[PDB]
RNA sequence: UUUCAAUGGCCCGUCUUGAAACACGGACCAAGGAGUCUAGCAUCUAUGCGAGUGUUUGGGUGAUGAAAACCCAUCCGCGAAGUGGGAACGCCCUUGUGGCGUGCACC
RNA sequence: CUGCCGAAGUUUCCGGAUAGCAGAAACUCAGAUCAGUUUUAUGAGUAUGUAAAAUGAGAGUU
RNA sequence: UUGAGAAGCUCAGACGAGUAGGCAGGCGUGGAGGUUUGUGACGAAGCCUUGGGCGUGAGCCUGGGUCGAACAGCCUCUAGU
């Protein structure tokens, strides 16, 4: 379920392996080389992330969030545990409904990986995350 | 690109000649002592990928064309854009009513019908 | 107009609603901001269902002759709603719609440089230019938004410098015709904008304030 | 709308069902390929099919 | 379509029905359609056959015969009408079976039982 | 009675004028450079 | 596309905003049956397609 | 296709053992004839939702086929409570430098 | 039915735990390493061993 | 230049034994949902044939003969395949 292509069968996803296909082949950046092979991983490999981890991680040490956005292939879950939102520009694969009200009612945006390849094409001023694969 | 073909015999199972009980389709030989399957000397042939065809003439008629099976008139008139590719071929089991208009049909396309006098007689 | 009309199933009703539309925007009362975004919700969908090129071109050429009948307090009003709304609007937009929408826009860039040539005639030049420069600051050209597209800034950048010396065949005067493209040269956080809008962009330092 | 809902509004008959979101925006990815956005920074295409 | 439950659309119990019917069901089996002028007389549409019945064969190899009704063979869902019939080989004449619905009724053997019959199917004598 | 070219148009065509611009100059030069080359 | 209809040719086209309505999907023009004057009407009716 | 000429060419399957050999099975032909169903457990993949998740014990409901589909009240099961480094920014002719580092492995 | 990969056939304790051979996955990594190979000279005893040269190959892994 | 079934098209180089074992892609059979506005008494299915063709192959198409009522291609499901 790698490598090559995606073993998934949704249609949406052939449609955004599609675009990044193109992207990491006439640009030059790592980051749409990178979108594209997460894009291949299975549900295994993509352990979801929290908006308790991106708020964490944004503001991590020196803080200094400013509005990079944060991309990861993967689920946005929500941490009910904590109580306030930061404004965050999230961009994922798929957003629960607990995780896209919270970002959207106090904060910025949610958006899929198509709006944010027209947002950043080449990836600049973005915060590629990822899950804890430890499960 | 004319058709060539690497081989135009058959490959018979082995010893299908010497048993009725046994068919001439071809079956892999699972015998490790058997001597087909280890191919040796003298021995008939094995199916290997070496012995296909090109793929730019594979499929394709001793004419150059490809055999493209056609029920009724529906089926010829999609050959209109491919009559110097496909060959129509009607099927067995169209009767002779329907095969006259095929035939026809295929006439004023330009198509050539592999079996265009069966199941009628002339008459001019 | 009622905007449920201007985004009917038939060409003749989004036509009448549009002849009915001159009269509404013509009141000398003030309008919200939300009753011009719902007008441009029907008015973009009026120009989404146009069909043919030559028609899809003379409507566009409707719509923006429209500015002008616009009352003068509301008339940013409308072209500022108008960005607005093809901004999140744009990406939902489809290839075998989008060169239909990429002429409105010129033709609503062409609208703003004549509403400033003709106030210019009763007011201060600099002073219409500021007021139109607010509003594309504070509209497209603000940074402080990441969700505008930038295939609208490009295309602006494209058409600026032509729309305009369309606006004044003979000679321009001197005015920031191109602040908001100094300004989110300088102050975005989008690379890709700042870093491809010099390009793009065929500012004529001829008749700028050096 | 009562029977299926939206995405942002639950549906009436339907107790706490919301109809599922889209991993993609825009479906049309000829759009996004072919789009000033991405057709601006892309290096120039190499041929098509190349001569041998 | 059928919606009662109490009937069966089976292939199998339908055919067991039909040819294992008692004659009295197999009376109602062979019915055959009146002619146009007894069927606006008569206000009925079609009637069981029965002897000495006048009909005219509506279909088969023995199309337009008329002739009666000489005998209703309702072991074989059969008619056998006077003078249609097949030469044999000795000579003598077979009588050739015809089905009651390839047959058409044009004078009907008027009794009690079939004008009571007649008004019970709404039908004015 | 006149139908505008497409905007799409004219925006692939201005990117394909400049790429020609660049084939061309560095085409000259690829003369120039092979000539000296194949001397050395 | 082009269909013979009755011994005359026909260009049909179809365009994006007539997708939801079927029986105005496909509007045709009569191809003339002068072979050039009939590729100049193709090329003409099909201005600034690819 | 039948036959002829030249060249070559052992009878298959099983078992054996180093491969064998040998010993087994096979008069012929047709039909039938052997990893299936189910209950657990674990892995991987796909799909839905996600700190949650699971409608179908049951109730509601289904006018036309009603053993389907559709809806869900209360419970309950399970779950839960220093360096290196991917990617990106800004400089540096470029290398390279500077700020920022996810996952994981070190401390 | 075709295609592709492809052993071991035995060290060690002792029916197995192994190891090893052959694949999958998760990695990092050429500004680095690896080798049924030959070397330089001196260490020890022509052989043997050594750290760092030649040749080839990107390799190490869990 | 039209050569976007992007699951397509195209260019280049190297390689090709194979038991156990592992992994892909296919062929065929009975039944099911969809589809071919499908085939059929002007002849379905089957069978026969030193007729013709297609595929490396499993197999498939077809002419003639025989025959007399049903049957198939494609997408998916299923199995006493």
């Amino acid at each position: 379920s790698q490598r090559s292509k995606p073993a998934s069968e949704n249609v949406y996803l052939k449609l955004l392996v599609k675009l990044y296909r193109f992207l990491a082949r006439r640009t030059d950046s790592r980051f749409n080389k990178a979108i594209l092979k997460r894009l291949f991983q299975s549900k295994t490999n993509r352990p979801p992330i929290s908006i308790s981890k991106i708020a964490a991680l944004t503001s991590r040490k020196s803080a200094s969030s400013q509005n990079k956005t944060t991309v990861v292939v993967g689920t946005v879950t929500d941490d009910e545990r904590m109580l306030t939102v930061p404004k965050l520009s999230i961009a994922a694969l798929r957003f629960t409904k607990s995780a896209r009200a919270r970002i959207l009612k106090a904060g910025g945006e949610v958006l899929t990986l198509d709006q944010l390849a027209l947002r950043a094409p080449t990836g600049s001023n973005t915060v590629l995350v990822r899950g804890k694969k430890h499960a | 690109v004319n058709i060539i073909k690497k081989r135009t015999k058959p490959f018979k199972r082995h010893q299908s000649d010497r048993f009725k009980r046994v068919g001439e389709s071809w079956r892999k030989p699972r015998g490790i002592d058997s001597c087909v399957r280890r191919r040796f000397r003298g021995t008939i042939s094995m199916p290997k990928i070496g012995y296909g065809n090109n793929k730019k003439t594979r499929y394709c008629m001793p004419n150059g064309l490809k055999a493209f099976l056609v029920r009724n008139v529906s089926d010829v008139e999609l050959l209109l854009m491919h009559n110097k590719t496909y060959a129509a071929e009607i099927a067995g089991n169209v009767s002779a009513r329907k095969r006259v208009e095929i035939v026809e049909k295929a006439r004023a396309l330009g198509v050539k019908v592999t079996n265009a006098g069966a199941k009628v007689r002339s008459q001019e | 107009p009622f905007i449920k009309k201007l985004a009917a199933n038939d060409r003749k009703t989004r036509d009448k609603a549009l002849e009915s539309l001159q009269r509404f925007l013509s009141q000398k009362k003030k309008f919200e901001r939300l009753d011009f975004l719902k007008l441009w919700k029907g008015l973009f969908y009026c120009m989404w269902m146009a069909d043919k090129p030559l028609y899809q071109q003379k409507l566009s050429d409707n719509l923006a002759a429209l500015v002008p009948i616009v009352w003068i307090d509301n008339r940013i009003l409308f072209q500022s709603t108008f960005w607005e709304t093809m901004g999140r609007e744009w990406t939902g937009i489809d290839i075998l719609r989008t060169d239909k929408f990429y002429l409105l826009m010129r033709r609503f860039c062409a609208a703003a440089f004549r509403d400033i040539q003709t106030r210019s005639k009763t007011a201060l030049l600099d002073k219409v230019v500021a007021e139109y420069n607010q509003m594309w600051m504070d509209g497209p050209f603000n940074t402080e938004n990441l969700a505008f597209p930038n295939g609208i800034l490009f295309h602006l950048a494209d058409i600026w410098t032509e729309e305009l010396r369309k606006v004044y065949p003979e000679d321009v005067p001197k005015a920031d015709w191109y602040l908001p493209f100094d300004s989110t040269i300088k102050s975005s956080h989008n690379v890709v904008l700042r870093k491809t809008l010099p390009k793009r962009l065929d500012r004529v330092s001829e008749y700028t304030k050096d | 709308d009562s029977v299926f809902g939206s995405t942002t509004e639950v549906a009436q008959l339907k107790k706490n069902y919301f109809l599922p979101e889209n991993i993609i925006s825009n479906a049309d990815v000829t759009r996004l390929i072919n789009s000033d956005e991405i057709q601006s920074i892309v290096k120039a295409a190499g041929p098509s099919r190349v001569k041998r | 379509m059928k919606f009662s439950r109490d009937v069966t659309s089976s292939r199998r119990k339908q055919r067991k029905a039909h040819f294992g019917a008692p004659s009295s069901v197999r009376r109602v089996l062979m019915s055959a359609p009146l002619s146009k002028e007894l069927r606006e007389q008569y206000k009925i549409r079609s009637l069981p056959v029965r002897r000495d019945d006048q009909i005219t064969v509506i279909r088969g190899s023995n199309k337009g015969r008329e002739g009666k009704i000489t005998s209703v063979y309702r072991k074989k869902f059969l008619l056998l009408i006077e003078r249609v019939t097949r030469e044999k080989a000795n000579g003598a004449s077979a009588p050739v079976g015809i089905d009651a619905s390839k047959v058409v009724i044009t004078k009907l053997h008027l009794d009690k039982d079939r004008k009571d019959l007649i008004v019970r199917k709404g039908g004015k004598v | 009675a006149s139908i505008f070219a497409p905007e799409s148009l004219l925006k692939k065509t201005k990117a394909q004028k400049q790429s020609r611009e660049q084939i061309v100059a560095a085409a000259a030069e690829k003369k120039s450079a092979r000539q000296k080359k194949r001397e050395l | 596309t082009v269909r013979e209809d009755n011994g005359k040719l026909y260009l049909y086209m179809k365009t994006i905003e007539r997708a939801h309505f079927p029986s105005k999907l496909w509007q045709r023009i009569k191809l003339s049956k002068n072979y050039a004057k009939a590729l100049e009407q193709i090329d003409q009716q099909l201005l600034y397609w690819p």
